[PDB]
DNA sequence: TCACGTATGCTATAATGTGGTCTGACGCGG
DNA sequence: TCCGCGTCAGACTCGTAATTATAGCATACGTGAGG
RNA sequence: GAGUCU
């Protein structure tokens, strides 16, 4: 017995009929015409090719059994669109699909934030340029050495190189054996702490009382414009919908409410004190 | 979430969920394709492997490693053992209104007392100062009170002095082997940056002054002020609970 | 150890007497680092039951 | 013994907090056990009054 | 006798053991190991040379094309160390290697001469090691620690009673290669031999033998002896070797030609054995019943039929003996297998062995290591050959083969990396010898089995993995590639080799931050041996046997030097005279004893070699180049000490100091300190922050100067001569003609490294310690480092200490210091601090650095300039902005209340928010420097432009001075050559010098000198320009930064923290303590003379601690100051040069029989008064480690300063004025300010940031975090009963999100109310358990 | 109905079973 | 008797941020603006 | 990963 997933699938595909020249054409003749038996025993037989192609395409993004799975999917489209009428062989044609289906599916899954086809192939242009620049500039190539080789924007070379930077995980320890990781340092800035929470309770409870303080028509017009007491933040012209119905008298009364309130902050002890804030 | 620089970071669960969803969606596609069973079986083995890795990584087979060579932390791992939620974030906690420093003698102090630095006690008792500053009518709002304390105005030291009288503080040393590892004292504001400890309670803490550090905790609530003074005060805790003999003994 | 140190710290230990002393020095400091945790694990077992 | 008497307690939250977290949770899950929060550990966990 | 820098201040040495071997360079191992890795070795492969020869030449799978290594070269570094430390880049060199693509013809057999292509390819930049043994990685000095691992070879071991219940000691063997699979042989309870590869499953030991083509018959005829059984007529007979019936009972009546020797049931003693052997007894008649049980050795087939009568290895019986006699066999071979001596192991193993022949064994071996896979004759044979028997997958290395052969008692020392058939069998043989009785197991902790593996070897290892990563891509692209088009560089990748070496000089446990808060920490950290790391132990895997001290350590590793961490026996400092053996084992020097006379020839004995000889100890008195005076000498051999005769003495310890480390050598009177406290003292000596004023130690050992100089921090004279120019910044010395080279001017330049940052944010300054135009000898210290004084190591300060209690202010080693020490600012430390300001690129836009910042008072913008950078020299405190950074922000949703408040003042927030670099909270100092790194193409600040103007003009005056001093020094020689030939002194110096180089003489050897000086002048003239261009280019050049980063401004602050209560101080005998109070001078104790004490220590901190050295230090330190205060009085009185000569002379020759002998008749008048000037602070004294000063010598010295024998003085309380009841020990103890300073340690938090998932407070002052309330601390309030105190800390102080914000509001409203909830960490536990597929729900009331 | 980023598609020489660490201990089941 | 699994004290300070490799171009697929 | 108190 062997209870590992890999060496079991490998045992199965082993006892598989290795096809010859017009054996491929004989089955694929009835495969394109549509045959139950042909599709399977063509695909079943040619799994041995997929493994070898996937073996070289490893240690790059997925493990191994992952490349075989997406490799087997390329072998199936090789069988659907093979032409036995053409004198050329299947192992030639299918090698194009299995190298292709693995290459193109790796680009998507290998990256945690999904990186698209254009930006990845953009990037590979810059990467292979870098290796040739590097042999003759000893030190790694700069983003301007790469941009100036292709005569393309430094922003565009920096943009794509910036997307290559890999993602560190939160459960990675800085300590070693078992000290602390990155969650143990990183703050939740979205939830504000008691000091910050109570400050807007105190700022806005201070203001609920400063509303009752100013004149009845001045705290009506000023509050409902900014959307403090009303439902919607309106403008000088839009306060006319309510009862104001004025453009000059609304603007005089808005600023009249703020001027009496500016001297309420000069006397209570803020004004220039709370100007820095 | 984003690291300050452009780099991002993610949990190891996102990496295990992705393996599971990829293999599940591909399985659906290979069932759609009515592929031979040999292909379908490989995919069902890989689905079992990814689910088993998600739930408990290192249990069924060799755990799936990520980029670092270490294995991806599974769900089970955030539950189980020492660094699990239980032992680290639930039967024990990080605490507000706390600090520490290097301790030093206070042989002048009385047995119910301990030297608490100015600037430590100022940061410790911030909410009570903002509360006194509004009562005496010195600050209009909390933002105003915050700046008065940040400037360390002369008025603020006098109010800090007022809050702390008859308001006890808890002092703790590692290791906390027995209950006397924490004792309550009346704080005495001092000039330097170092905690002054009463010599007679030194036996309970096993604290020598060759560079020990001690944790400070504020009992905020009135219940906690009374619990500190009635149970955990240094003067109430003289005999050892292990043996009916005094731990508070001159050396 | 079958050979004990005849000397004292006022008189001073010689090269070998020190070397012999270090066997015991390290083993003591070793228990301060390691064996403390077998002992502290007893504290923990005891607390969880009572 | 200590280690067994601690795990024999009907509070599974006391047991999963001591040791053997993986085993405790599964045996409690299959029996459909209900912990009524008796002891100190349990209320320390939920953040209640002892 | 003594040099000029020694003449300034001589240490009175109390030594008595003349040092035959002087202290070697203490940083030898770092430099010599890495030097092997880089030096291109021609043949004897080492480092990079070995790497290429090993992996190359790499050939294709078609076998048509291959790459071949020629030669490699190292390019000069892009930035030197100076500029690497600044920019933040690795100090590394271009690796340029010549590689050649040789292609064979596939038609011709090997058509070798087809394409011989060639190019010199870039693969990676290897980090270079500094002069001091450091690597500068990303602008940090880092050290790679030497590893101590189990040596390769064979090692025999045994589980005693760990294996099994009976307690059968199962003996085992392990063949450990440098690369390749392990080979284990081991017994079982039932004494069957077994083999396991890579500690896989158990396979019968005879299976590897069948795989090496050994037939059943050959296997028995390796291990067992033969007994020939002759059948004559009827009576059965047996061939006797009398020695074999040894300690055995005679089973039958042993009778020979005509004599009964032993009766049935009788023990055959040594006498029965010599009776048969003297009578020369060869055949004996025996019963037929005796073979019943014997094992037949070979196959015996019937001559008549031709079939097996009995197979090899099968137990005979009477019916088998009948079939053999009648068949036609009357001479049977049989296995000789004693129950206690020659054991039948292989015999019983063969019956357990399921395999039959060679091919059956190879299958079974294949089936173990590759299980499930169907075997083939190709796969089974190929695997087993690639395990131990391939040049590729296996290598013992030279050390492995050498230790392997020396274990198996071989003649041959060097040999093959592959295991031979002989090797595997010889090992199985020795394993069985150990089980038998002769042979013992080797112990692992023996340093003869622990090999030292420094930087160079481990850098070579990683570089190989680099080449091996490339081997894949070479074999790949050789097959696919066109042969015609393909050059070698298209197949090579540089990134894997760069990456594998960068992984070592970066991620590795052994590459770490240099502990440089102290010269001693640098040099003892570089001398460090860790057995942790890859290829080594783990704390998980560390027992107590590895940790503890071993006999072998003696003289190799210091037993008094190791952390008191979890790493307590794992990490180890190297001893003083210790060295790495040629192979890698440790070795210690030893004076050979020939004819009983002690020869000054020294032999470095390896761990192995030491055990043979008897080594006398250093305590033994020689007759001064006669021999041992005492008839009996205390010596040590075979890991033990005993007394011996004098002709039996073979060797002797070279120095008194050799068992100890560098750290421990600096502890005075270490001989009187307990090992336990001595350990901490040497560990804390390393933590000692260097002070503002480097103060020498009055009570030294003498090693101070070896440490300070070898540490690299002191600028030393490369060549002696007169100092032409002295200055705070640099020293220029003109060299003496005899050492000066004839080509150049011969003027050395030392630009001294000035107030600069350390890794611990402490200070580094080099001050010139020789005066303007002073005569200097080669190898003298021209400039002092941070913790060094006239060449000697100065870690801290010595001061007047009184041992007496004081109102419990020295309670538990709490320390009472005078205001006068704080007033003198002598324990005040400098802390240079590095804070960076980074303009990055967010989604919303690039960040600006301008003084134009939204929401800012004029107090912040006052110290900034137009560009938004603080002025150099401006004092700053927490809150103050150092660099004005502003960041883009989306037009964020203003809350209506905010919109009102912004409309009230008018100042509405702009699109660009704010992220300015401002002084850390509470810290504060003076800005000493600002450095600006702008990317190539981003808009520069005008400040950056000022800095480029400053750097350029400075560079121009710097290289002007280079050419100017060098030209003046060069023509100074030409002028002297021109006089030797055509003397026209006064008249030639009148008109311009510019036309001096045309002038020659008649053609002599001196004319040839004029030519070199004139050609070299133009060489420097043309070099001056290409040098100026290099500086000017590097200054104009944009610095290439991380992605998203536009520019960085690095601001340097200088904090000057003085001592205060909480600061940790200590002596050097492990005597810790914390300042508790700074007592005013008026209050301190004072002696009859009136002089106030500096520090008052607790006497009760001594008897417990058993560190008496601190008291001997105090008494002697007092005596030393007593001499200083007498010389100070005589210099103030101004008595006479002849008088100072007498008193100092009597002092230096005071000891009973001192080693050093200073005659003052040699000193001139000017030399004596420079010396007295330095001795008046106190005569520095040296107490070697074990060769120290005795009580009598110290008391004798006390009488020279007119001080009491007792070293106790009558002190008087400063407060009261009355006397203390008894005399109190007072004197001078050299104390040390540890880095544990209270300004850093003190931390406090009310409310702060919260974690992302747990929603609990952060951790550490680094993050401004709350304190950990662990389950230990939970049990304390549980136990009291205080459940409210606990609930507070479990909810509203921790997770409870409603609780924490609500409670903060209750407390500002005054109301101290508990309004709790449920921790978010429990809410997390619920979802984490539910995501496991477990229903956890809250069944309510 | 283009513009733009994103995705799907197909390439016929033959090519057809994979390839990091090597050491803990003391207890307690199945 | 042998293999597998489970435990293995308590807080603190510092410190840094790594690597690789995926061809090239043509029609299809979705949303958003302008005639 | 290098430390500090036990
Ligand atoms: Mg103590
Ligand atoms: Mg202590």
């Amino acid at each position: 017995r062997v209870l590992d997933a890999t060496q079991l699938y490998l045992g199965e595909i082993g006892y598989s009929p290795l096809l010859t020249a017009e054996e491929e054409v004989y089955f694929a003749r009835r495969a394109l015409r549509g045959d139950v038996a042909s599709r399977r025993r063509m695909i079943e037989s040619n799994l041995r090719l997929v493994v070898k192609i996937a073996r070289r395409y490893g240690n790059r993004g997925l493990a191994l059994l992952d490349l075989i799975e997406e490799g087997n999917l390329g072998l199936i489209r090789a069988v659907e669109k093979f032409d036995p009428e053409r004198g050329f062989r299947f192992s030639t044609y299918a090698t194009w699909w299995i190298r292709q289906t693995i290459e193109r599916a790796i680009m998507n899954q290998t990256r945690t934030i999904r990186l698209p086809i254009h930006i990845v192939k953009e990037l590979n242009v810059y990467l292979r340029t870098a290796r040739e620049l590097s042999h003759k500039l000893d030190h790694e190539p700069s983003a301007e050495e790469i941009a100036e080789q292709l005569d393309k924007p430094v922003d565009d070379v920096s943009r794509m190189l910036r997307l290559n930077e890999r993602i560190t995980s939160v459960d990675t320890p800085l300590g070693g054996d078992s000290e602390k990781a990155l969650l143990d340092i990183l703050a939740d800035e979205k939830e504000n702490g008691p000091e910050d929470t109570t400050q807007d309770d105190d700022m806005k409870q201070s203001i609920v009382k400063w509303l009752f303080e100013l004149n009845a028509k001045q705290r009506e017009v000023l509050a409902r414009r900014f959307g403090l007491l009303g439902y919607e933040a309106a403008t000088l012209e839009d306060v006319g919908r309510e009862i104001g119905l004025t453009r000059e008298r609304v603007r005089q009364i808005q600023v009249e409410g703020l001027r009496r309130l500016r001297e309420i902050l000069q006397t209570q002890g803020l004004n220039i004190e709370a100007l820095f804030l | 979430v984003p690291l300050d620089g452009g780099r991002f970071a993610t949990s190891d669960l996102n990496d295990l969920y992705r393996r599971v969803i990829n293999r599940n969606n591909r399985l659906k596609r290979l069932l759609d394709l009515a592929a031979p069973d040999i292909i379908v079986r490989n995919e069902k083995r890989m689905l079992q492997e990814a689910v088993d890795a998600l739930l408990d990584n290192g249990r069924r087979g060799r755990a799936i490693t990520g980029s670092n060579k270490r294995p991806l932390k599974s769900l089970a791992d955030m539950i189980k053992g020492k660094q699990g939620r239980f032992r680290q974030n639930l039967l024990g906690k990080r605490v507000d209104y706390s600090g520490r420093s290097v301790i030093t003698v206070g042989p002048y102090l009385r047995l119910h007392q301990c030297g608490l630095p100015k600037k430590m006690a100022l940061e410790l008792f911030k909410p009570f100062i903002y509360g006194k500053l509004e009562l005496r009518g010195l600050a209009t709002t909390i933002k105003a009170a915050k700046k008065m304390v940040e400037r360390e105005e002369a008025v603020v030291w006098d109010i800090l002095d007022e809050v702390i009288r008859e308001h006890p503080v808890l002092l703790n040393r590692a290791p906390t082997l027995h209950r006397l590892g924490i004792q309550a004292f009346e704080p005495v504001l001092i000039e330097g940056k170092a905690i002054q400890l009463h010599p007679l309670v030194c036996a309970a803490y096993n604290a020598d002054f060759d560079g020990d550090q001690m944790a400070v905790h504020v009992p905020l609530t009135l219940e906690a002020q009374l619990e500190a003074r009635a149970l955990m005060m240094s003067t109430n805790n003289i005999l050892s609970p292990a043996n009916g003999e005094p731990i508070i003994v001159p050396s | 150890i079958e050979t004990p140190i005849t000397a004292n710290f006022r008189e001073g230990l010689n090269v070998l007497q020190y070397f012999i002393s270090t066997h015991g020095a390290r083993k003591g400091l070793a228990d301060t680092a390691l064996k403390t945790a077998n002992s502290g694990y007893l504290t923990r077992r005891l607390v969880d039951v009572a | 013994g200590i280690t067994k008497a601690s795990l024999a307690t009907e509070s599974f939250i006391s047991a999963a907090s001591f040791q053997e977290t993986t085993r405790v949770l599964t045996e409690a899950a299959v029996a459909g056990k209900r912990d009524e929060l008796r002891g100190l550990k349990e209320n320390v966990i939920v953040g209640r009054l002892i | 006798v003594y040099s000029y820098t020694e003449k300034k201040r001589i240490r009175k040495d109390f030594g008595k053991r003349p040092q035959v071997l002087d202290v070697p360079y203490l940083l030898s191992i770092q430099l010599d190991s890495f030097q092997k890795f880089i030096e291109q070795d021609p043949e004897g492969q080492y480092g990079l040379e070995a790497a290429f020869r090993s992996v190359f030449p790499i050939q294709s799978y078609s076998g048509n094309s291959e790459l071949q290594y020629v030669s490699y070269r190292l390019g000069e570094p892009v930035f030197d160390v100076q500029e690497c430390q600044i920019r933040g880049v690795t100090y590394s060199a271009p690796l340029r290697v010549k590689l050649r693509l040789v292609i064979y013809e596939r038609e011709a057999p090997e058509g070798t001469v087809k394409d011989i292509k060639e190019q010199e390819v870039y693969m990676g930049e290897i980090p270079l090691m500094t002069d001091n043994g450091t690597f500068v990685i990303n602008g940090t000095e880092r050290v790679i620690v030497s590893q101590l691992h189990r040596s390769p070879g064979v090692f025999f071991d045994s589980d005693k009673g760990k294996t099994h219940s009976s307690g059968k000691v199962l003996y085992n063997a392990r063949i450990i290669p440098y690369r390749g699979s392990w080979l284990d042989f081991e017994f079982d309870p039932k004494d069957n031999l077994f083999v396991r590869i890579d500690r896989r499953r158990k396979l019968p030991a005879t299976i590897i033998l069948r795989a090496l083509n050994y037939t059943t018959e050959q296997i028995l005829d390796l291990f067992f002896e033969k007994v020939i059984f002759e059948i004559r007529d009827n009576k059965l007979q047996m061939e006797l070797v009398p020695e074999r019936l040894r300690g055995e009972t005679a089973s039958f009546d042993i009778e020979a030609n005509g004599k009964v020797y032993v009766e049935k049931g009788r023990r055959i003693t040594a006498r029965h054995i010599r009776q048969l052997e003297k009578d020369d007894v060869k055949l004996i008649e025996v019963p037929v019943e005796y073979i019943a049980g014997k094992v037949v050795a070979k196959d015996y087939i019937d001559e008549s039929t031709g079939e097996l009568i009995c197979a090899a290895n099968m137990e005979l019986s009477l019916d088998l003996l009948a079939k053999l006699s009648q068949s036609g066999h009357k001479r049977i071979e049989t296995l000789f297998t004693n129950d206690l001596d020659h054991g039948p192991y292989i015999s019983e193993t063969l019956r357990v062995d399921p395999t039959n022949d060679r091919l059956s064994a190879l299958v079974e071996i294949y089936r173990m290591m590759r299980p499930g896979e169907p075997p083939t004759r190709e796969a089974a044979e190929s695997l087993f050959e690639n395990l131990f028997f391939s040049e590729d997958r296996y290598d013992l290395s030279a050390v492995g083969r050498m230790k392997f052969n020396r274990s198996l008692l071989r003649e041959e020392i060097e040999g093959s990396g592959i295991l031979s058939k002989d090797d595997i069998i010889d090992v199985m043989k020795k394993l069985i010898d150990i089980r038998n009785g002769k042979g013992e197991v080797d112990d692992i902790d023996h340093l003869g089995n622990r090999r030292i593996r420094s930087v160079g070897e481990m850098a070579e290892n990683q570089f190989r993995v680099g080449l091996v990563r490339v081997e894949r891509a070479v074999k790949e692209r050789l097959s696919l590639g066109d042969l015609d088009t393909l050059m070698p560089q298209d197949m090579i990748n540089a990134k894997p080799i760069s990456a594998a070496v960068k992984e070592f000089f970066g991620s590795s446990q052994l590459s770490q931050f240099m502990d440089q808060n102290n010269p001693l920490s640098e040099i003892t950290h570089k001398r460090r041996i860790s057995a942790l790391g890859p290829g080594g132990l783990t704390r998980e895997r560390a027992g107590f046997e590895v940790r503890d001290v071993h006999p072998t350590h003696y003289g190799r590793v210091c037993p008094i030097e190791t952390p008191e961490g979890p790493n307590i026996g794992l990490i180890n400092s190297l001893s003083v005279y210790a060295q790495t053996n040629e192979y890698g084992f440790l070795e210690t020097p030893y004076r050979k004893v020939t004819d009983g006379v002690v020869t000054d020839e020294i032999h470095y004995l390896s761990a192995i070699e030491e055990g043979n000889y008897v080594i006398a100890q250093a305590n033994s008195n020689l007759d001064e180049e006669g021999h041992f005076v005492e008839d009996l000498v205390t010596c040590r051999s075979k890991g033990e000490s005993s007394l011996f005769s004098r002709d039996q003495v073979d060797y002797m310890d070279v120095s008194t100091q050799q068992v100890v480390s560098v750290g421990a050598s600096l502890i005075p009177f270490l001989e009187h300190d307990d090992a336990n406290r001595a350990l901490m003292g040497a560990n804390m000596q390393r933590q000692a922050v260097p002070t503002l004023r480097a103060d020498k130690p009055l009570v030294g050992t003498g090693m101070e100067r070896a440490v300070a100089v070898d540490s690299g921090v002191t600028a030393v004279a490369k060549r002696g001569g007169v100092v032409q120019y002295v200055d705070a910044s640099r020293i220029v010395i003109k060299v003496n003609e005899d050492e000066m080279y004839p080509g150049e001017a011969g003027i050395d330049i030392y630009n001294l490294t000035k107030y600069t940052r350390s890794n611990q944010n402490t200070c580094i300054n080099q001050m010139p310690c020789v005066s303007l135009g002073e005569p200097v000898e080669r190898g003298d210290v021209l400039a002092d480092g941070p913790s060094t004084d006239l060449g000697e190591l100065a870690l801290g300060q010595n001061m007047r200490v009184a041992f007496m209690p004081w109102n419990g202010y020295n309670f538990e080693d709490s320390i009472l210091v005078s205001e006068r020490v704080v007033q003198e600012d002598r324990f005040t430390t400098i802390h240079i601090q590095e804070l960076a300001c980074v303009s990055r690129d967010t989604k919303l836009g690039p960040e600006e650095i301008t003084a134009d910042i939204p929401n800012v008072g004029e107090a912040a913008l006052s110290k900034l300039d137009e560009s938004g950078i603080v002025y150099i020299g401006a004092e700053v405190t927490g809150g103050d902005i150092l660099v004005g950074k502003v960041t883009p922000k989306g037009e964020t949703q203003l809350t209506p209340e905010e919109k009102l408040l912004r409309a009230i003042f008018g100042e509405k927030a702009s699109d660009v928010k704010d992220s300015s670099l401002r002084v850390p909270n509470g810290v504060s100092g003076t800005v000493i420097d600002v450095q600006v790194f702008t990317r190539d193409g981003v808009e520069k600040d005008k400040r950056a432009l000022e800095i480029e103007e400053m750097q350029l003009k400075q560079a121009k005056k710097d290289l002007s001075e280079e050419l100017q001093i060098l030209e003046a020094g060069l023509f100074s020689r030409i002028r002297a050559v021109l006089v030797a030939g055509g003397v026209e002194a006064e008249k030639l110096d009148k008109l311009p010098r510019d036309r001096w180089l045309e002038l020659g003489l008649t053609d002599e050897e001196k004319q040839n000198q004029l030519e070199q000086l004139a050609e070299q002048y133009d060489e420097l003239k043309h070099e001056f320009e290409k040098k100026l261009e290099a500086k000017r280019r590097k200054i104009t050049q944009g610095d290439d930064l991380a992605p998203g980063v536009l520019k960085i401004v690095k601001v340097y602050l200088a904090v000057k923290r003085r001592i205060q209560p909480g600061d940790k101080m200590a002596g050097r005998h492990g005597n810790k303590g914390v300042i508790s109070k700074i007592n005013p001078i008026e209050d301190m104790p004072y002696d009859e003379n009136g002089t106030p004490v500096d520090i008052v220590l607790n006497p009760l901190g001594v008897p417990s601690r058993m560190n008496i050295g601190q008291i001997l230090e105090t008494h002697l330190g007092m005596a030393a100051k007593g001499i200083g205060d007498k010389i100070n009085a005589m210099l103030k009185q101004q008595q006479e040069v002849a008088k100072l000569r007498e008193f100092i002379q009597r002092a230096y020759d005071l000891g009973a029989d001192v080693r050093q002998k200073v005659d003052l008749s040699t000193f001139s008048d000017e030399e004596v008064m420079r010396l007295a000037e330095n001795l008046r602070k106190g005569m520095p004294i040296a107490t070697p480690v074990f060769d120290g000063a005795k009580e009598a010598e110290i008391k004798e010295l006390l009488k020279l300063g007119d001080l009491p024998t007792s070293g106790q003085i009558r002190l008087y309380d400063g407060r009261t004025g009355e006397q203390f009841e008894r005399p109190v020990t007072v004197g001078y103890m050299y104390m040390l300010k540890l880095n544990h300073l209270v300004d850093d340690k003190m931390h406090a938090r009310s409310t702060g940031s919260y974690s992302l998932v747990t929603q609990q407070p952060l951790g550490g002052k680094a993050q401004f975090g709350g304190q950990r309330f662990g389950e230990m601390e939970v049990w304390a309030l549980e136990a009291y009963g205080a459940a409210y105190t606990l609930q507070e800390m479990l909810t509203v102080k921790s997770d409870d999100v409603n609780g924490r914000t609500k409670m903060y509001k209750n407390i500002v409203d005054g109301n101290h109310q508990m309004e709790p909830g449920m921790p978010e960490s429990f809410n997390v536990l619920l979802k984490e358990i539910r995501s496991l597929g477990i229903n956890i729900e809250l069944e309510d009331e």
